[PDB]
Order: C-alpha cells, then sequence, then structure tokens
C-alpha cells in the first residue's frame, strides 16, 4: 500500500403568522379584517376585538365567523405584539 | 327544526327516568366523533341544551378563570376588559362554536359511537342501581367461572362478581349453582359498579337462621 | 340495501383515502402502491331486528336503512403501477354520481 | 435529469395534443439530456416553445451556471401552429445509476 500510494502522489402562533385568507372561512371573514388593512392575523391579534366591534367593516355574520376563530384560541386572543415579531418570530 | 329529535326524544321504552336530554347531547357528540381527526383538539360534551332545538349545535367553551391550564378554555379579568369587564372571576361563559362528522359514511362509526355513549349511560344507570341498595342479603345463579373469581347472574339483567379470597377454601362453587350472600361494594369498582359479594362474613349468616326462623 | 360506491366510509386513514378524490374513485395518474384503495366500496351488515338500544338509530339518519362494513377494490400485493384509464359503466335508473 | 413536469400531462404514459412522439419517448430524449451544472446540488431548468418544427435542446432557457454542451439534441418534434410544450426539468448530481424504482 505505502508502494501504491507513492505511486499516486503526482496526482491528488402559527395561525397568526398566517394569512386572514388562509383561513379556513370564508373569503369574506378575511375581508371583514382586512378592510382595515390588515393582511395577518397577528395584525388581528394585536388589537383589541372591542376595537374591531367599534367599527362597521366588519358584519354580524362576520362576527360570528371571528368567534368560531377564536373558539381555537389561537387568534384574537387579546394579546399586545411589539409590532409584529416575537422572539421566536426572530428575523433569521 | 326537523321536529325529528323532538319525537326522537320521546321513545321512550329505557330511557324515560334516565335522562333524557343528557342522551341527546351524548348521541349529538356521537355524531360528531366518530371521523373527526382534525380540528384542533377532539370535540365538545358541553353543548346548549335547547328542547325545543333537539339537534343541538355542538358550541364550544371559553371557561373565565384567573390561570393559564386548559388552553382552549382559558379567560381573564384583563381579557374581559375588551368586553368592558363584564365577565366575572370563575365563571363558564362559551364564546364559540364547533360543527358535526359527516355522511354515509361515519355515520355507522357515528352509528357505533352512538352505541358507545349509549352503552357508557347505561353502566352509569347500573350504577345508580347498585346504589340504591348499597350492599344487601342478595342471592344469584354461577354462570361464567374465571381464574380465582365466580360470575353471578341476579335479576333485572344484573351481574355480580364473588371473589376466590371471600370464598371458603374446600366449599367450591360452579355453574348452575344457587349462593347467597351480603355485597359491599357499589361505589367505586371499574366502569360503573362491579357486584362484589362476600359469602363468608358473619353479618352474612345473620339474617340466615331469620330466613329460616 | 345496496352497496356504497361513495368515499364516505369508516375504519380509514389518511392514508386510507389520501389519493382517491371526493367521490371514491382514485385518479387519473395517481401513481400508485401495493395495497393502497382505488376504489373505496361499502357494503351492508346485520339485519335481524330493530333492537331496544338501537330504536333511536331505526330513523335519523336520511339513508340509516343499512349499515356499514369495508369491501372497497385493493391493489392486489405486489404490484406497483400508475392508473392511466378509469371506466365506468352505470346500470340504468341508477342515480350517477359525480364523477360518472 | 431526475423530475419532468409537462404542464398538460397527468402521467407518463398519456399523449398531448400537437407532438408527434408520445410523452414517454420525450422522457427518454430527455433522459439522454447532456447537461453541465456548475455551483449547486440540483437545479431546475425551464423549456418553452411554440411553432412547427422540431424542440432542440438548445431552446431551454439556461440559468446563470447551466450550460449545455451538446445543444443540437432533439427532444420532439412540434407539428401545429399553435401547439406548444411547456416543461420544467429538474438536473441534479449524482453518482452511478439510482432508478426510478428505489426512490412524485
Amino acid at each position: 500500500a505505502t508502494i501504491l500510494a507513492e505511486q499516486l502522489e503526482a496526482f491528488v402562533d402559527p395561525i397568526l403568522l398566517r394569512p386572514v385568507d388562509d383561513l379556513e372561512l370564508t373569503v369574506r371573514s378575511a375581508n371583514c379584517l382586512k378592510a382595515e388593512a390588515i393582511h395577518y392575523i397577528g395584525d388581528l391579534v394585536q388589537r383589541t376585538e372591542v376595537e374591531l366591534l367599534k367599527t362597521p367593516n366588519l358584519g354580524k355574520k362576520s362576527l360570528t365567523e371571528i368567534k368560531d376563530v377564536l373558539a381555537s384560541r389561537g387568534l384574537s386572543l387579546g394579546m399586545r405584539l411589539e409590532n409584529w415579531p416575537p422572539a421566536s418570530i426572530a428575523d433569521e | 327544526m326537523n321536529k325529528e329529535i323532538l319525537a326522537v326524544v320521546e321513545a321512550v321504552s329505557n330511557e324515560k327516568a334516565l335522562p333524557r336530554e343528557k342522551i341527546f347531547e351524548a348521541l349529538e357528540s356521537a355524531l360528531a366523533t366518530a371521523t373527526k381527526k382534525k380540528y384542533e383538539q377532539e370535540i365538545d360534551v358541553r353543548v346548549q341544551i335547547d328542547r325545543k332545538s333537539g339537534d343541538f349545535d355542538t358550541f364550544r367553551r371559553w371557561l373565565v378563570v384567573d390561570e393559564v391550564t386548559q388552553p382552549t378554555k382559558e379567560i381573564t379579568l384583563e381579557a374581559a376588559r375588551y368586553e368592558d369587564e363584564s365577565l366575572n372571576l370563575g365563571d363558564y361563559v362559551e364564546d364559540q362554536i364547533e360543527s358535526v362528522t359527516f355522511d354515509r359514511i361515519t355515520t355507522q362509526t357515528a352509528k357505533q359511537v352512538i352505541v358507545q355513549k349509549v352503552r357508557e349511560a347505561e353502566r352509569a344507570m347500573v350504577v345508580d342501581q347498585f346504589r340504591e341498595h348499597e350492599g344487601e342479603i342478595i342471592t344469584g345463579v354461577v354462570k361464567k367461572v374465571n381464574r380465582d373469581n365466580i360470575s353471578l347472574d341476579l335479576g333485572n339483567n344484573a351481574e355480580a362478581v364473588i371473589l376466590r379470597e371471600d370464598m371458603l377454601p374446600r366449599e367450591n362453587f360452579r355453574p348452575g349453582d344457587r349462593v347467597r350472600g351480603v355485597l359491599y361494594s357499589v361505589r367505586p369498582e371499574a366502569r360503573g359498579a362491579q357486584l362484589f359479594v362476600t359469602r363468608s362474613k358473619p353479618e352474612m349468616l345473620i339474617e340466615l337462621f331469620r330466613i329460616e326462623v | 340495501g345496496p352497496e356504497e360506491i361513495t368515499a364516505d366510509i369508516p375504519n380509514v386513514g389518511e392514508a386510507a383515502l389520501s389519493k382517491l378524490d371526493e367521490s371514491g374513485i382514485v385518479y387519473i395518474g395517481a401513481e400508485v402502491t401495493g395495497g393502497d384503495i382505488l376504489v373505496g366500496k361499502v357494503t351492508p351488515k346485520g339485519e335481524t331486528q330493530l333492537t331496544p338500544e338501537e330504536k333511536l338509530l331505526r330513523a335519523i339518519f336520511g339513508e340509516k336503512a343499512s349499515d356499514v362494513k369495508d369491501s372497497s377494490l385493493r391493489v392486489p400485493n405486489g404490484v406497483s403501477g400508475t392508473v392511466i384509464d378509469v371506466q365506468v359503466f352505470t346500470r340504468d335508473g341508477v342515480e350517477k354520481d359525480k364523477r360518472a | 435529469v431526475t423530475e419532468v413536469e409537462i404542464d398538460g400531462v397527468l402521467h407518463e404514459y398519456s399523449t398531448k395534443e400537437g407532438v408527434q412522439e408520445d410523452i414517454l419517448e420525450i422522457l427518454l430524449n430527455l433522459k439522454g439530456l447532456a447537461v453541465r451544472v456548475q455551483g449547486k446540488d440540483e437545479v431546475i431548468l425551464t423549456l418553452n416553445k411554440s411553432g412547427i418544427g422540431p424542440v432542440t435542446a438548445a431552446d431551454i432557457t439556461h440559468d446563470g451556471d447551466v450550460e449545455i454542451v451538446k445543444p443540437q439534441h432533439v427532444i420532439c418534434h412540434l407539428t401545429d401552429e399553435n401547439a406548444s410544450i411547456s416543461m420544467r426539468i429538474k438536473v441534479q448530481r449524482g453518482r452511478g445509476y439510482v432508478p426510478a424504482s428505489t426512490r412524485e
């Protein structure tokens, strides 16, 4: 093996991060939140439900759809973010 | 409001004295169980019992607390400030709904889960029946012979288990014979109330002589 | 009752009908393995008589005149392939489903 | 090459309207494609061609590192005025012979 080697050394939250339109509900339930220039459900969780109820852009059926979405407790739980990002949501 | 459940409520051969409404909830979650596997968790036994409705739509809950345990059923007062502090401490305020699990398909599995729920209700009823007496000097007839255990069959579709440790050493029993003793188990047993008699205790022959003289 | 050719059947898994469409028949082009489901088929079981515990199930689910087992067609154990052509023939009078 | 996705083709045993070879023969002619890659593990090449005549191997929209070494290689023959193929080709590195049955 020494001879043959020397013969070769000259070669070698996921619901909040998802969009409102990605929700299982209809497009109207997403558009009710999207009328306030919201694209992510994290923006919906950043605002209170009372603040959304004080705007007539949401409808009566949209309130029931929002309740059905909040029944999973992933969104609209009355939270407050920095702007968008949590610590797990970090830039890398 | 098809009123099928209304007349389905009043069948009522065996669940007249049993909790009717609870059996609808039972059968409704059984229609909702069977082929669900996605959603977020499972279903919900709790559901707005609307007698009139009949097909009570499985509603969810939010349970107002001051704690962070049971994530899909957790509120606080600070979250109740968005509802203008209308929520109080400890309430079970429902703020969500659920649907059904289907078709052709999923409904003999729903039949199967309807049967499962009916069985659970029957077990509860049997427990209540055994609690009515709570141990008495009743007899019975052996039917099956298990290892270090004797199965007895009484009346009104009732079965009792005879421990071999509470039996006589030489005196061996078999099927077809009739034995009598005092039971001492109707509370916590196993999926109901396993009637456990003891034909070896003194009080066992206390009324045995009383039955004669 | 008759048999159900629809996908709506029990005892399944995401692996039980992840290649079937909304009406039981496998797609044209779905490359299957040995032992998947091509056509989902459920048949009736026992009749006997209406039991006391199943008296409420006698008529409270539209098509509750039949039971439900499992008799779906499967690829015989050993062969792979790619489904290239599906024919559906219907005896006249029977409701055509959406894929027919 | 490993994967091909012709646009209007479900399974490899079908036929596309307006090309005188089957989809299986297009897969063999793409299997014989002689291509160099430079700085990647795998790469996705894009092919678009419309009009009467051959679809040579020089009709692939080349990336900034993929280099075709024989651009006269025929794949298929389009045979109508409005009948066009549009496929995505997946070319990757490897070693030896890795068939389809082992590894969609």
